[PDB]
DNA sequence: TTTTTTCGATCGTATGTTGTAACTATCTC
DNA sequence: GAGATAGTTACAACATACGATCG
């Protein structure tokens, strides 16, 4: 019913994922005592910078005192999780950008709380506001009153003005990795009672690069594909991402310089009706995987581990210079494609260029 | 019309009191002074009233004509200001001043501040009805070559003395801007009473606020001075200067340059400069011009200058001040290995 | 806005379409410049906008009419660039938009007649496509342009095309020795020089355009034997660049084809000067300068504010360099 | 009064859309399980149902029986969202509603409960024409909106929506429609027109639809009109400049033989002709890609081209695989700058004289 | 609570101002010897002092011992003024009020006698955001102004006045604050706050302040939290490290010396954060291209790359041009290709590897 | 004795002029 | 002394000029 992305907010410090330096900073700064009156947030879409300005307005405001953990059973907690507290003031920058919107706002700064301890405004996307607004809060902003605390939240904070930076403390909040995201994922599924299977929760945090939001959104497109169940044929399907293993074939078929097997593997990918596009870009980063393992050793990730030995094969007898002469023909065979006359048409023309330029096994010359 | 500089204001002020005073220039050091001097000469003769009015596009002229018209009960002898706009009058402007001065009384007194007039500005009806009654002081910057005489006067007048060293630092780090050197000046004489102005002693109080043109940048890569380029470069790129504008200047110098250096082989240069309209001046420094560069050379810059202008143009790229560079230094004597030109 | 002849069966056949109600509301025809499709647009219009149609003309006897030669008629809009300007801005879309809405004063249909579909912006390209993909009932769009494949794909599928095929050649060189006097070689040579659309080539003879080819030949052959091409920037350097540096890659073009071998040529009234081009240039050299003539034509014809001198002297330096005996040559790629 | 083919023939049922099973799978399971998102985004090539599948939802979503995947298409409100005027259905035109003003204006009046319906939908077109302050405006209320709001969102180029929204919202993918697809769904209208046909006619119509059906339509319309009311095979092969004969093959055989004065002989005799310069590029290109096919495996040539497979063998076996590359690759370089040429024909001449130089 | 160090050390008097010997002398012996002016402005980077200096300046205005350079901080105009209830001291934050009507007011209070002052004092700070309108109005204020009342204004984009305001006012530069000072205020700070510190730390992060005293006491604070109330030199190298975002520099720098597995670890790190890949690229040719202008001539680098100009100066120095050349080639060509490359990622490490270890064949 | 610039589309701030609504003072019964 | 009319003040809408950012 409701959306995993706004049902599973953290509520508590323990739930966040990864930011163990932003999480750290902030315990110790509210145990000791030491509270600033600027912060700023700033890392890439979906890494938690509302939530986690949320969960420090929770700690300053609880019932019970400044504290790291907060109850999250008090009055204060639970309209803060419901978003009907009083003294937590949110702005949507993005939407009131104007200077005469900031002025409204700082002439009423200097009103007490009307139930809490602190009272705190949130701005959030606050990189839109304008020039004027920018130097409109600098003195406020540097010298506030002592129960006003101000939080700052932006995907693009270059933007800000120099003297505006100065003036808060910065924590930069870090992509997460796909262990993270696939632990999030399997405990959410488990949360949730939904069968799942590892291959697809890779899968899923693999193509959710380093954003929760993304991944939640990718599992809630999968389930509604599969039908109240995350399978691995279900998310391949929706992702639209063929079988390594058919891809690797591929390669290793072009590198030995037969084309018999070449052509026998486009005419099953046909029967399939497997996208060209999609074909040449896996070859693409197969090639350019091998080229990085030549490179260094360590430069295999995990998820390849059910073809890593093959892959290694390929580093250790194929010469670079072939490896980048192929890359550099399947890369302007992409560059070509749109303009062919047919997708698989481009795609084997291609296929018969990197062959006739083998480096070790040309076509025939004709007599 | 009389025609002045600002140290013959005062002398003339000193002969008498005209109808309307013309402040035409780009220092406003100078115009200040000038206003001043003229001010207080006004007030000294009994015009103790003065009022100031911006000329723009949303102008209100019905209360300058009233006050024009219309008498005082006891403070007669009023001073009225004009401050002209940057860009200069139009023909709106140009039939408003025409009218004012229709409206004038010997117990008026006009002043006009603004930039320097072209030949279409002065032909004008209101500054030719203006001809007869008025006089003119040109305040113009002094260049480089007669800054540092300048700056010693200044400090003569002041009771400072300085060193040649100290002087040629003040004239570096505030060329173009004598309002700020002015300003260093009288910081210095506050520091030191005594009014020993050394070398170590003036380095610590100054810094660099140079104003320049792309006209100065031009001349500076004709001569071939590779700092004084960058520097000028530098100083127009913090300024905010528009690159189009330096584009276009440098290019018709450029083009000059090829055209005279492509003809030039079975052609006297002065017949050349005769044929091109050459300011006499400058040929001086056009002709070491053309015996630095080969033709090898003005071509490479060329396709380097189309292509940043294509660059700017449907790219909207970024990186024009660095190809600015890059050719600056190209029409100084430098390798320029070519793989930068894209040649 | 001549009425040429042959729009004569062209438009018998799109009239009658409107007679019977298999009109589509959105026409798009192709046409070469002076092959008159502006006329066929404003007959089609004069017959929609009638009060009173009979047979395939309008009466022009009723109120219609009469606003129509006035050239007042509500209901009749033009979509143009400025005087000054030369591209369509999306204000002028949004507001014709907008008045579309509303019903027609004289209670009949409304035209929209867009000058050129290729001068449109990409924002009003973008903005005109919700209107014309389901316009109100009783609304005709016409637009009118030279190459299709340079409009947006969207903004295409959503119009009916019609292409107006030039006469033959012979027919196209009758009809433009009875316009006007001039040898035969000439008009063919103007002919093919237009793509083989009559009035084009009329417009070419009426004008002054004759004598800047003739003072362009006579510079290009003073300049191809010395070598001196800069002397070419003052035979280059006008307003009308894009047709002169045509008629100089149309030069090139056939002085290769006379290497090549062949009987057909574009420039027919000017022997001596292809074979001094072709004796005295070699083919990859000539391919080169064609390609970068080409290549600078539409730099300009396409950047907006681009300084013309300046790119002119760094092509016919570039050409003279390349003169020059072992220079690497450009080759073509995506 | 009169309507064309494209707007007569809009899809009303999720059954009527050819195609695009993945997504309608999806909807309807997302339907039937209760789990609705409030953020749908449609991604696709032009004319594959991108309009046609928001509005089947909206309607689907605001039926008066219930929330069902299978609208029933009589009640009031599945006759007013067909007819384009129901109140709760807020259809924006991005392209023409670009200012941030418009945009703030709309976002103001989400508090305001529907009026008749129990979702209240906004389904903006053409959203990658907003401005960057319409989309950081946005950003706040797309992320959490009121339980009785809905946005269906519908473009072309996903790729220049900030990253922010594209994580907002769940993303469907439309494919390209099949030629068999396009050819099936024309003989069924045609047939539902009462329209005499040609199974080449649909063929040629499908293959140059490009994977598009409203182009298809529209070559469909433009046959129509220009064939007396009948789809035939000469008035389509008219309208669209087939070759039929074997011109290309000749042509390609001349260039190979690096002989000038055929191949202008030819490209004279072909523009007094007035053919379609395009047509003639992409059949030399299929002609070259047979050859190098045929080269790898002689049982590579097709069987339908049982006419010219001697010339076809003799050009395999004379003609290295390397030189069969550079004409392809020449060919299609000629293909690209074609329409930025002065002329179609001295592009062609351009292209040709190029080719022509890769001879010892 | 503890309060924040940038506010709770505030310059009280002319003894605490750190460096800005060059203005604070100048203005001691213009109120020693009564040469005082009529307008004041004050100009500099972010967090300098110009505030500090003006309140300063204020408060030794109208103490009531008279007009010295050391206010004695007793009386009571001098509590007053360091609390900010002095009456006669007006402080005006142009940048909230910008409007002509707004300002017009509170330069109408010129007409009234100072209440229990020598001097009626306007302190209007961030004086550039003012209207045309409100600039004219002070300017016809500044025409005419009353004998007891002074001027002091303090912006950091002095060029954004129009001249006419700036030709009738004595304008100071403040200038950086340097490495050594910082680190010394930073010493002195933790050293009155009883905060255990080590060398590399108050080094470390003297340096990352860049000329700012502001920026270092809130670094100071930031680490003093991350630390646990302990400033250490691991404590501060990383939460510099998380702050970090010059990756393009040292890419460079690992590249031109044949590390790949520095290049990896750089490319790991910017993909932690969310960064663009080819405005990376543009980064690293710009870098390159500046590296190639220096090797041309040493003036090439200017004042704007102050931060890393002994880097940029050993690359200059220590790598070839031919080098240097090859690198911008292989760059360019990686820009090029990005477009079609499986992945910007793919195609940045692609790219990156081709510098590293291969080297193009030109034609002929 | 002069030589000074790319264009389209979108967003934000400040000032001047004209029109409408609500409340108060004045006029008439 | 009350109701009606005329005059004054405050707020909103429309039009014009100037400055800044991104493609
Ligand atoms: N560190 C995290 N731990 C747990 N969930 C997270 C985290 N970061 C993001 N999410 C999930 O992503 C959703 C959106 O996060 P959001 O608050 O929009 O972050 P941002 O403000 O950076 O976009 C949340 O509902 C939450 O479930
Ligand atoms: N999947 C489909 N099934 C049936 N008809 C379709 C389909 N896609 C497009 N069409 C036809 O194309 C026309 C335009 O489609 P449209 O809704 O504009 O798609 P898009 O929004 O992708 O352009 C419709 O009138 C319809 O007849
Ligand atoms: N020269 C200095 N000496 C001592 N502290 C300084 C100095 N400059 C700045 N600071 C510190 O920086 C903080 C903010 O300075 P501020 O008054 O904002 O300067 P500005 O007005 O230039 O931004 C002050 O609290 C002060 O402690
Ligand atoms: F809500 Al976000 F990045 F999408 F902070
Ligand atoms: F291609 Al469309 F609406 F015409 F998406
Ligand atoms: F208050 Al400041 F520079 F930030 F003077
Ligand atoms: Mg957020
Ligand atoms: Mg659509
Ligand atoms: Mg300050
Ligand atoms: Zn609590
Ligand atoms: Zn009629
Ligand atoms: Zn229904
Ligand atoms: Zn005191």
């Amino acid at each position: 019913y409701q959306v995993l992305a706004r049902k599973w907010r953290p509520q508590t410090f323990a739930d966040v994922v990864g930011q163990e330096h932003v999480l750290t900073a902030l315990a110790n700064g509210l145990s000791l005592g030491r509270i600033h009156h600027a912060y700023l947030f700033s890392g890439t879409r979906g890494v938690g910078k509302t939530s986690i300005a949320r969960l420090l307005a929770k700690g300053l405001n609880c019932e019970t005192g400044i504290t790291a953990t907060p109850c999250g059973v008090c009055d204060n907690c639970r309209e803060i999780e419901q978003g009907r507290f009083v003294d937590l003031i949110e702005i949507d920058a993005a939407s009131r950008t104007k200077v005469e919107d900031t002025r409204d706002l700082l002439d009423n700064v200097q009103y007490a709380p009307a139930r809490g301890r602190f009272k705190v405004y949130l701005i959030d996307e606050v990189h839109m506001l304008s020039r004027h607004s920018f130097n409109a809060l600098l003195k406020t902003l540097e010298e506030p009153p002592e129960h006003v605390k101000f939080l700052l939240a932006t995907t693009d904070p270059q933007k800000l003005p120099v003297t505006i930076l100065s003036r808060c403390l910065q924590f930069h909040l870090k992509a997460l990795d796909v262990e993270q995201i696939r632990h999030q994922l399997e405990h959410i599924l488990n949360e949730e009672h939904i069968a799942h299977e590892p291959r697809a929760l890779q899968l899923l945090a693999r193509a959710a690069e380093g954003s929760l939001r993304d991944a939640l959104s990718l599992t809630d497109q999968a389930i509604a594909s599969g039908d109240g169940q995350v399978s691995t044929q279900a998310v391949s399907a929706m992702l639209g991402t063929l079988d390594d293993d058919q891809a690797l074939s591929l390669v290793e078929a072009m590198v030995e310089a037969n084309g018999e097997r070449v052509m026998a593997l486009i005419n099953e990918a046909a029967a399939r009706g497997i996208e060209w596009e999609a074909l040449l870009v896996e070859m693409l980063g197969l090639l350019h995987r091998i080229a990085m393992v030549q490179l260094s050793p360590a430069a295999l990730g995990n998820d390849m581990a059910a073809i890593e030995l093959r892959m290694r094969e390929l580093a250790r007898t194929i010469p670079p210079t072939d490896i980048q002469l192929y890359y550099q023909t399947l890369l302007i065979g992409r560059k070509e494609l749109p303009y062919a006359p047919d997708r698989r048409m481009g795609v084997e023309m291609t296929l018969l260029r990197a062959l006739a330029f083998h480096p070790r096994m040309p076509l025939p010359e004709p007599e | 019309m009389i025609r002045l500089y600002p140290e013959q204001l005062r002398a003339q002020l000193n002969e008498g009191l005209r109808a309307a005073y013309l402040l035409l220039g780009n220092d406003p050091l100078l115009l200040q002074e000038s206003q001043d001097a003229v001010r207080q000469v006004a007030a000294a003769q009994g015009f103790e009233e003065h009022h100031t009015f911006s000329i723009d596009p949303n102008t209100d002229w019905n209360a300058i004509f009233s006050l024009c018209q219309a008498m005082s009960l006891f403070a007669s002898r009023q001073t009225l200001l004009l401050l002209l706009p940057e860009n200069g009058p139009n023909a709106a402007i140009n039939e408003q001043l025409l009218t004012l001065t229709g409206l004038l009384h010997d117990d008026l007194l006009l002043i006009v501040r603004g930039n320097k007039l072209s030949k279409a500005q002065e032909n004008a009806a209101w500054f030719t009805a203006l001809a007869n009654r008025s006089v003119q002081v040109t305040c113009q910057t002094p260049e480089q070559a007669q800054l540092p005489r300048w700056v010693a006067a200044r400090a003569k007048q002041l009771n400072l003395e300085l060193d040649d060293a100290a002087n040629q630092v003040l004239c570096y780090c505030y060329e173009g801007n004598l309002l700020a050197l002015a300003q260093a000046l009288e910081r210095l004489s506050l520091l030191w009473p005594d009014g020993k102005l050394t070398l170590p002693r003036v380095e610590q109080a100054v810094n660099d606020a140079a104003h320049f043109t792309p006209f100065h940048w031009v001349d500076a890569l004709l001569m071939g001075k590779s700092k004084r380029a960058l520097h000028i470069l530098q100083q127009l790129r913090l300024e905010g200067s528009e690159p189009v504008i330096l584009l276009r200047t440098l290019q018709r110098e450029l083009l000059l340059l090829v055209n005279l250096k492509r003809q030039s082989a079975h052609t006297p240069l002065r017949a050349l400069f005769d044929k091109h309209r050459v300011w006499q001046n400058r040929r001086g420094m056009m002709g070491e011009a053309l015996n630095r560069l080969s033709q090898t050379q003005l071509r490479q810059a060329v396709q380097l200058l189309t292509r940043t202008e294509l660059t700017l143009k449907q790219d909207y790229g970024q990186s024009v001040w660095a190809e600015l560079e890059g050719l600056s230094l190209l029409l100084c004597h430098k390798p320029l290995a070519d793989v930068f030109i894209d040649g | 806005m001549r009425w040429y002849p042959w729009l004569r069966p062209d438009f018998e056949k799109l009239v009658a379409s409107y007679q019977a109600g298999r009109g589509h509301h959105a026409l798009l025809i192709q046409a070469l410049p002076g092959m008159g499709d502006d006329a066929l647009i404003y007959a089609l219009s004069r017959y929609l906008l009638c009060q009173q149609p009979q047979g395939h003309k309008s009466c022009g006897h009723c109120r219609g009419c009469q606003l129509m030669q006035a050239g007042t008629h509500p209901d009749y809009y033009t979509l143009a660039p400025e005087k000054g300007k030369n591209t369509l801005g999306v204000d002028a879309v949004r507001e014709v938009t907008e008045k579309l809405n509303e019903h027609a004063r004289l209670g009949g249909a409304k035209v929209v007649w867009v000058t050129d579909a290729a001068l449109l912006t990409d924002a009003a390209a973008n903005a005109l496509l919700k209107t014309l993909e389901e316009p109100p009932a009783e609304t005709w769009f016409f637009l009118a342009t030279r190459e299709p494949e340079r409009l947006l794909a969207t903004l295409r599928s959503r119009c009916r095309l019609h292409y107006l095929a030039p006469p033959p050649e012979q027919y196209a060189v009758t009809w433009l020795s009875r316009e006007v006097t001039m040898s035969q070689d000439a008009l063919l040579a103007a002919l093919r020089l237009s793509a083989g659309s009559p009035g084009a080539a009329l417009a070419l003879f009426q004008g002054d355009n004759w004598q800047a080819r003739e003072t362009l030949c006579q510079a290009l052959a003073y300049s191809v034997p010395s070598g001196d091409w800069y002397s070419l920037l003052a035979a280059l350097n006008h307003e009308q660049a894009p047709a002169r540096l045509h008629w100089l890659a149309t030069l090139l073009m056939d002085a290769l084809k006379r290497h090549h071998g062949a009987a057909q040529v574009t420039n027919v009234d000017v022997p001596g000067l292809v074979a001094e081009l072709a004796n005295h240039l070699s083919p990859s050299r000539l391919q080169a300068i064609l390609g970068d003539v080409c290549h600078i034509r539409e730099q300009l014809m396409s950047v907006t504010g681009i300084n013309r001198e300046l790119l002119i002297t760094d092509l016919l330096l570039r050409i003279e360099h390349y003169l020059q005996p072992g220079v690497v040559l450009p080759v073509p790629h995506l």
